RNA sequence: UUUUUUUUAAAAAAAAAAAAAAAAA
RNA sequence: UUUUUUUUUUUUUUAAAAAAAA
């Protein structure tokens, strides 16, 4: 390995999802057979032109090196990780895609420290096509960088120290390559959480749905371009992680898409109530940002004697729409968050009796309040 | 309904150059201080990339630029709600006419007919 | 509309714009041509899509938008139309647009099977003064001078 | 006339720290 | 990588004050 760069890889890598004034695409692979226990055949770092051409681009590098290694080496199944500074370009993902459609040997795993656009349809049906060639793409966490910083950066003995507001990007990334992927969550994890039979077994994390409308002057229409299921962040995996409780993230990453003055709604498909130190930033969310109005359909209240009921209140007083979790709800959950593959939704026992159950201890927490 | 616009289709390399010239033009120098640049998020229509305005004085010249069609751009004159759509040649007439000055240098000035190249 | 026909007589751009180009339809080409379609005639009768013609020379393009997507309900723009059921066999595309100095309707039929057709301008002499600012001579003003 | 200390503002680079980057600002 | 700011200093310019020496 020959290590490139050892500084400009601390804002050249940076997590933040804008991030102008650059002019290099950075790709940073590794390659494999099957077993990753083994140690590594070869690993180059490449340094592909942005905007400069297409041609020539490290995709194209890696392209390109791949070809001349091959033709000089044997052919057997390859499991190669990337770690790119960019997301694939247009051009560069409808070749690469083509190539992994090529030879079904070669397995990537591209990993991103920022997406490259997107916000439009040109480069979001790009990376779809990418995606689905057969590339698992992710986001990159403080393990990928630290995996970075020691193979693939020069260090002196120092150790990868995480910039400020890595995580808080690294969620805000996540949940719109989640979007942008149409990435949906598993039958098992749905019906293992979302279901709202009373929590006696299993059932730690909370889980979200969210899904942005426009209210037009005509009527409300969707739009398709935010959808995706935003669950809620381990909590300090290893300390240095914010572990966002109450989809913080959704709250965080309402002002990420640059919402237009048009006023609309969001719908939160929530597995559980919002608490006492998650509905008080709601509360004052939905306070300073009057255009946007968040709907609420929970499945299971949260009820710990953390005083929920007065942010229940607050939240409820301002402006958003609680309501609880229906068969038309879940049946909505089912068909576009849950890759369902074309099975049809399968309700549970007492679907209607704990509906009912849960909306009357709703109306009996809510609605009491100066009688 | 089905409101009319003309589009001039262009690729994704001369539409960059066209944003990189009119940012650079905008905020590195002096020369185009008093333009707009209204975002991609700022417009409401989901099929629109960028709003450069250009204030002709009580009118503004609007270059609308677009997405997933290649690309397209579009040119406007407003001023109190009245729309008039403006063929290449005579936005850079408008342009030098009222704006600049009158040879190559290493940004080239903004010019709609370089961007429709075609 | 006398010096409006005048310089409609002698603006460059129109002696290809009205020549009755042939107009074809560019959208999903790598697709079923079959697909095609049909997918102009849910396009044509739904709600929420564009439509794109493109003359013999690959560098102009009327699309047709939607009045929600800009948010703007205006009145006076509605004479444009995808009409099906005044010919069978053949749909027809009329839109009202008002270029450079003069405001012409272009009108253009297109078959549903050839996908390609007839496109053309028309000067209408209502929108001459229908048009309460009329700053057709602020616009006259501002494109003869020259520095 | 010379030397030591404190203060009001600026200047060349530096480390302390934040915000905007909608992408060749 | 770059613009806009906050807090502290190194050397210089200017002004004011306290002390010592000729
Ligand atoms: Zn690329
Ligand atoms: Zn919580």
């Amino acid at each position: 390995v020959e290590p490139m760069d050892p500084r400009t890889f601390v804002s050249n890598f940076n997590n933040r999802p804008i991030l102008s004034g650059l002019d290099t695409v950075w790709l940073c692979c590794e390659v494999k057979t099957k077993d990753p226990s083994g140690p590594p055949l070869d690993a180059k770092i490449f340094q592909g032109k942005v905007y400069p051409k297409a041609k020539y681009h490290p995709e194209m590098r890696f392209l390109r090196w791949f070809h001349k290694w091959r033709q000089l080496h044997h052919d057997q199944e390859y499991k190669v990780t990337w770690y790119v500074s960019w997301s694939p370009c247009t051009r560069c993902a409808n070749s690469v895609a083509t190539f992994l459609a090529k030879d079904p040997k070669v397995t990537l795993t591209i990993f991103v420290a920022r997406l490259y656009y997107f916000w439009d349809p040109d480069y979001q049906q790009a990376l779809r096509i990418l995606a689905e060639a057969g590339a698992t793409m992710k986001i990159m966490n403080y393990n990928e960088f630290q995996d970075c910083w020691n193979k693939f950066v020069d260090g002196r003995g120092k150790p990868f120290k995480p910039w400020n507001n890595l995580p808080k990007h690294y969620t805000l990334l996540q949940a719109t390559l989640g979007e942008l992927l149409r990435h949906l969550m598993d039958p098992g994890t749905f019906t293992s959480n979302f279901n709202n039979k009373p929590w006696v077994s299993g059932q730690h994390e909370t889980y979200l749905c969210y899904k942005v409308e426009r209210l037009h002057n005509d009527t409300w229409v969707p739009l398709n371009q935010h959808r995706g299921f935003l669950r809620n962040q381990a909590p300090n995996i290893h300390g240095f992680p914010k572990g966002r409780h109450a989809q913080l993230c959704f709250l965080d990453l309402i002002p990420f898409w640059k919402l237009d003055g048009q006023q609309y709604r969001v719908t939160c498909f929530t597995s559980w109530s919002p608490c006492f130190s998650c509905a008080q930033e709601m509360a004052k969310f939905i306070s300073n940002n009057e255009h946007v109005s968040l709907c609420i359909f929970a499945a299971r209240i949260y009820d710990d004697q953390g005083r929920y009921q007065e942010g229940l209140r607050t939240l409820h007083r301002d402006g958003a729409k609680i309501a609880m979790m229906n068969y038309s709800e879940f049946e909505y959950c089912w068909d576009t968050f849950v890759d369902r593959q074309g099975r049809p939704f399968q309700p549970w026992d007492g679907l209607d009796e704990h509906s009912q159950a849960l909306s009357g201890r709703l109306r009996a927490i809510l609605q009491n309040q100066g009688n | 309904r089905w409101q009319v616009m003309i589009v001039w289709q262009v690729d994704r390399m001369r539409i960059n150059t066209w944003k990189r010239l009119v940012k650079h033009h905008m905020y590195i120098s002096r020369k185009a201080k008093d333009w707009f640049y209204r975002h991609h998020y700022e417009s409401t229509n989901p099929k629109i990339s960028s709003e450069v305005h250009i204030p002709l004085g009580d009118a503004k010249l609007v270059i609308t630029t677009y997405w997933g069609l290649g690309q397209g751009v579009s040119i406007e004159w407003r001023k109190k709600r009245y729309s008039t759509q403006v063929d290449p040649d005579l936005a850079d007439q408008l342009i030098h006419l009222h704006y600049f000055d009158c040879k190559q240098i290493k940004p080239p000035l903004p010019s709609v007919r370089k961007l429709t190249e075609d | 509309v006398p010096d409006q026909r005048s310089k409609f007589e002698n603006e460059e751009f129109f002696r290809k714009l009205s020549r009755e180009c042939e107009i074809k339809y560019t959208g999903f080409r790598d697709r079923p041509h079959e697909e095609r379609q049909a997918r102009f005639q849910n396009a044509c009768r739904d709600g929420r899509s564009e439509i794109a013609f493109v003359a013999t020379g690959t560098n102009l393009s009327l699309q047709f938008f939607p009045a929600s997507w800009q948010g703007e309900q205006r009145q006076t723009p509605s004479r444009e139309y995808v009409d099906l059921e005044r010919e069978a066999g053949k749909v027809y595309l009329k839109a009202p647009m008002i270029l450079n100095g003069v405001c012409v309707i272009w009108k253009g039929w297109i078959d549903l099977q050839r996908l390609d057709g007839m496109g053309c301008l028309e000067f209408d002499e209502e929108r001459a003064q229908q048009e309460d600012a009329l700053a057709q001579q602020a616009f006259e003003e501002a494109r003869r001078r020259t520095r």
